[PDB]
RNA sequence: AGGGCUACACACGUGCUACAAUGGCGCAUACAAAGAGAAGCGACCUCGCGAGAGCAAGCGGACCUCAUAAAGUGCGUCGUAGUCCGGAUUGGAGUCUGCAACUCGACUCCAUGAAGUCGGAAUCGCUAGUAAUCGUGGAUCAGAAUGCCACGGUGAAUACGU
RNA sequence: GCGGGGUGGAGCAGCCUGGUAGCUCGUCGGGCUCAUAACCCGAAGGUCGUCGGUUCAAAUCCGGCCCCCGCAACCA
RNA sequence: CCUCCUAAAGAGUAACGGAGGAGCACGAAGGUUGGCUAAUCCUGGUCGGACAUCAGGAGGUUAGUGCAAUGGCAUAAGCCA
């Protein structure tokens, strides 16, 4: 394992130095073919580094699975529910930007404004890996529109991300595990 | 009564009756009646057969009815097949002459389609 | 042909605009006046680009 | 009988020359002409069927036979034996006279007529076409039209193939496109 | 449209590029931003990459495109429908 | 196990937050990584990649 | 430099045009106010069906131009129809401004001819030269108002009362 | 073993006697309100558990299969 | 009560054996004379579509029989007058 990591990094460093030297030679000699070859080598090395960075980013066990995102309003009350709606919109926009597919499994809308809670399914490549670090409470500070005086108020909303794990395969009891007594 | 493959109204004045032809409006109707030497306020029923024949002869000089319909269809088809901006507008059924689509556009878009 | 059940069917004269007159048996009593016939219709008679238009409209 | 005489005097000779027939009996003949109106909307009102039958009688010069459903069909809400159409069969003199009328008067009055399709042969030499508006027949009075009726016209011919059928029809200057 | 007395409009750089391409018989697409240039008959058979705002859409000029502006064949707005 | 997770969840309330969005000061700061931005509108419109990548890089 | 600000399943506000006969159309013919103009207003005349074009007066203006006010009135027609109501949309052909009208200008001609036959709950303005209705001008402005600002024509109903 | 059921998101009808899906809440759009509820004016949503048969045609009639209910399950 | 199998090539033959029906209908749906021939599929054809009516072809009873099943039925027992 250490050899994989260390040799990968040493080959990255040496190949970057080699690509730099070959690029200098190609630019000096005005060799279009060598320039294109160096571009291809740089692209391959960039893909290699990106793959390693991807593994480093998502070492976690379930990082590759699809995920569920639950948003729940907190201390702000109506302001918190409006803030939760804003967070839902933000996360949906981010998922669209990343290309993941979203659906609304469940939702409870606040009576005055916003939503009390929402459960969203996110499907994509390493969706849980990309989203898992957003779990936590998000604090919002602004002049609450649900305050007649327009006071500056703090509102809290919670986002929780959990992976979609396949249901366990239920198995019938092995008869050798049972003792039967008749009386 | 029967001109360009269709029946024109008999009780109307000549100009209004001639407007019933696809491809003939008020201007072309006046032109046809002037070239045929018939007063515009004369009803179609009050015409001799020779006058109707002269009217048919005058109408023959204009591209009307199925010829006009297939010319228009060919033009629209040419736009759509070219795939220019106007062709794409025709394909998607949106206004073609740079009208707003944020509101209105109901003539091109049909009645409102609720979400 | 059964008697008394069929429409009256006697010969009439159909005269067209192009001078074609044909005497044919038909149900309609009055002689027919035709705006068109098979001797004068455009299809029967057989009488029935961008670069060109550009070069014509923009003669240099 | 003008078209029948034209057949016997020109069409037989032209077809014999074209197809190299040994006997005149091998020349195709126009066996019959069947006009049919499917009036399936008469189940709600049989009177519409009567008016369509009157139109067909005016067109053909012949009282039409009322045809009823061969078997019950739920899709169109018809029970077996329910009258849903009318037809006339024209043979001999009446057939030739109607054929001349259709060729020389009715077909020219077809709105935007561009030519009858030459692929409407059944594979055996019989030709079927459709008329969308009975108003193309001068017998139908435009001022007395209650509803836009149509029909279909089938020319049944002793020809053995579509080539023979279309040759026979073209010999009468049938307006194929 | 432009008045007939003024004649068709075409950017001078695009006109020179089209003339050079026709004379040299080259088949490389002609990259251009001149969406406002009229399509001339001598362009037929040439591939012209017209800028759509963020990229150059290739257009293979045919005789039916003569008289239209080059920008009519390079849509600038992306739209795939709502509720998709 | 689900109850353990539910009890492990932090309160949605004062004192607990992984990130602070203060619109009056027009600042957003992630408490864990320290990444701070001033384009609150972009972040609300979905520019979360800065925070997410910072969190992943920190690990 | 090119693109966007002009997107378009949809929701709302402010308008314009109508759904006709107290009207539409055709011909003829009365009566305003206010204002703008020099890289401007542009007459006249000629050409064009027309938008316009060519030539070319006058005027820094109570002088010349924009610039016939329209509703009205007289005659004729339409005869209650989705119409000789409506004029959206679209096809073709053009003009002008502007380096440049594809995205994305205005206008003209020919064709086209959509919804709409008086609008649910609800809701708005107005007490007199007002409301309603009919024209006209200006700024912004190369071009591009159904917006806004201003000006005249015709010209009501009702107010018991709190 | 003998009976019942399974129909818009929920609760109930329509089955008997084949043609034709209703009510109440809920959802959505527009109103009212400073705003929400209430209220007012409009809309949408079930191809009838699942297969099969029968029939011109099945929520409906018949038969499996699945789920849910009741009862019964005794002398022994 | 009717039909088939069990039932062992005459009849008959049991079980809380295996499968289904009947408790009517029709004054024509009966008598006779005369005539006629199906299902299904393909091709062509106004609306008309998977499926209506029309024309031709292939096919040959794979239809039909008032209602179960069996045995019959073209000289038809099937369809029309
Ligand atoms: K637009
Ligand atoms: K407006
Ligand atoms: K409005
Ligand atoms: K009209
Ligand atoms: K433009
Ligand atoms: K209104
Ligand atoms: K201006
Ligand atoms: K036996
Ligand atoms: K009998
Ligand atoms: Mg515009
Ligand atoms: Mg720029
Ligand atoms: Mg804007
Ligand atoms: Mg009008
Ligand atoms: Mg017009
Ligand atoms: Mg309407
Ligand atoms: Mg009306
Ligand atoms: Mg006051
Ligand atoms: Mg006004
Ligand atoms: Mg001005
Ligand atoms: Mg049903
Ligand atoms: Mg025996
Ligand atoms: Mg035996
Ligand atoms: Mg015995
Ligand atoms: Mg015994
Ligand atoms: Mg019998
Ligand atoms: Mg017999
Ligand atoms: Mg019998
Ligand atoms: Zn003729």
């Amino acid at each position: 394992s250490l050899e994989a990591v260390v040799d990968t990094l040493d080959q990255m460093k040496q190949g970057l130095e080699d690509v730099s030297g070959l690029l200098e030679l190609a630019v000096e000699a005005d060799d279009e073919e060598t320039f294109n070859e160096a571009v291809a080598e740089l692209d391959a090395l960039e893909e290699k580094l990106a793959q390693l960075e991807f593994r480093r980013m998502f070492s976690g066990e379930y990082d590759s699975a699809d995920c569920y995102l639950d948003i729940q309003a907190g201390s702000g009350g109506t302001e918190a529910q409006d803030w939760a709606s804003m967070l839902e919109r933000m996360y949906l926009r981010w998922a669209e930007s990343r290309g993941f597919k979203t659906e609304i499994i469940k939702e409870s809308e606040g009576e005055v404004a916003g939503i009390k809670s929402v459960t969203i399914k996110i499907s994509g490549d390493y969706a849980y890996g990309w989203l898992r670090t957003e779990t936590g409470v998000h604090r919002l500070v602004r002049k609450s529109p649900f305050d007649s005086g327009g006071r500056r108020h703090t509102s809290f909303s919670s986002a929780f991300v959990y992976p979609e794990v396949d249901d366990d395969i239920d198995i019938e009891i092995n008869p050798a595990d049972l003792r039967i007594d008749v009386y | 009564a029967r001109i360009a493959g269709i029946n024109i109204p008999d009780h109307k004045h000549a100009v209004i009756a001639l407007t019933s032809i696809y491809g003939v409006g008020k201007t072309r109707s006046k032109a046809i009646l002037a070239a045929a030497g018939i007063a515009e306020d004369v009803k179609i029923s009050e015409l001799s057969e020779g006058q109707i024949d002269t009217l048919r002869d005058e109408v023959a000089k204009f591209v009307v009815e199925g010829d006009l319909r297939r010319e228009i269809s060919m033009s629209i088809k040419r736009l759509m097949d070219l795939g220019c901006y106007r062709g794409l507008r025709h394909r998607r059924g949106l206004p073609v002459r740079g009208q707003r689509t944020k509101t209105n556009a109901r003539t091109r878009k049909g009645p409102r389609k609720p979400i | 042909m059964k008697k008394d059940i069929h429409p009256k069917y006697e010969e009439i004269t159909a005269s067209c605009s192009c001078g074609n007159v044909m005497k044919i048996r038909s149900t309609v009593g009055h002689d027919l006046n035709l705006d068109v016939c098979s001797k004068c219709h455009p299809f029967f008679t057989g009488k029935q680009g961008r670069v060109d238009r550009f070069n014509k409209r923009f003669n240099i | 009988a003008k078209l029948h005489d034209y057949y016997k005097d020109e069409v037989v000779k032209k077809l014999m020359t074209e197809f190299n027939y040994n006997s005149v009996m091998q020349v195709p003949r126009v066996e019959k002409i069947t006009l049919n109106m499917g009036v399936g909307e008469a189940i709600a009102d049989k009177k519409l069927l009567d008016n369509a039958a009157a139109d067909l009688a005016a067109i053909s010069g012949q009282k039409p036979l009322i045809t009823k459903a061969r078997k019950s069909v739920a899709g169109f809400k018809i029970r077996q034996g329910y009258p849903i159409g009318c037809k006339v069969t024209l043979r001999g003199e009446r057939m030739w006279e109607f054929f001349e009328r259709l060729i020389t008067i009715a077909v020219p009055r077809i709105r935007d007529f561009r030519g009858l399709s030459a692929k409407s042969f059944d594979g055996r030499g019989n030709y079927s076409m459709g008329v969308r508006e009975q108003i193309i027949f001068p017998e139908i009075d435009y001022d007395k039209v209650d509803r836009v009726r149509g029909l279909d016209i089938t020319i049944t011919t002793t020809a053995k193939s579509d080539e023979e059928g279309r040759a026979l029809l073209a010999a009468f200057d049938f307006p194929f496109r | 449209p432009r008045s007939l007395k003024k004649g068709p409009f075409i950017d001078l750089h695009l006109l020179k590029k089209v003339e050079k391409a026709v004379e040299s018989g080259d088949k490389k697409p002609l990259r251009t931003w001149s969406r406002r240039s009229t399509i001339f008959p001598n362009m037929i058979g040439l591939t012209i990459a017209v800028h759509n705002g963020r990229q150059h859409v290739p257009v293979f000029v045919t005789d039916e495109m003569v008289g239209h502006k080059l920008g009519e064949f390079a849509p600038t707005r992306t739209y795939r429908g709502h509720a998709a | 196990e689900k109850q353990a997770m539910e009890d492990n969840k932090s309160d949605i309330g004062w004192g607990s937050q992984i990130r602070s969005y203060v619109l009056d000061d027009s600042r957003i700061k992630d408490l864990r990584t320290g990444v701070e931005t001033r384009n609150t509108q972009a972040v609300l419109d979905g520019s979360l990649d800065q925070f997410i990548e910072a969190s992943l890089k920190a690990g």
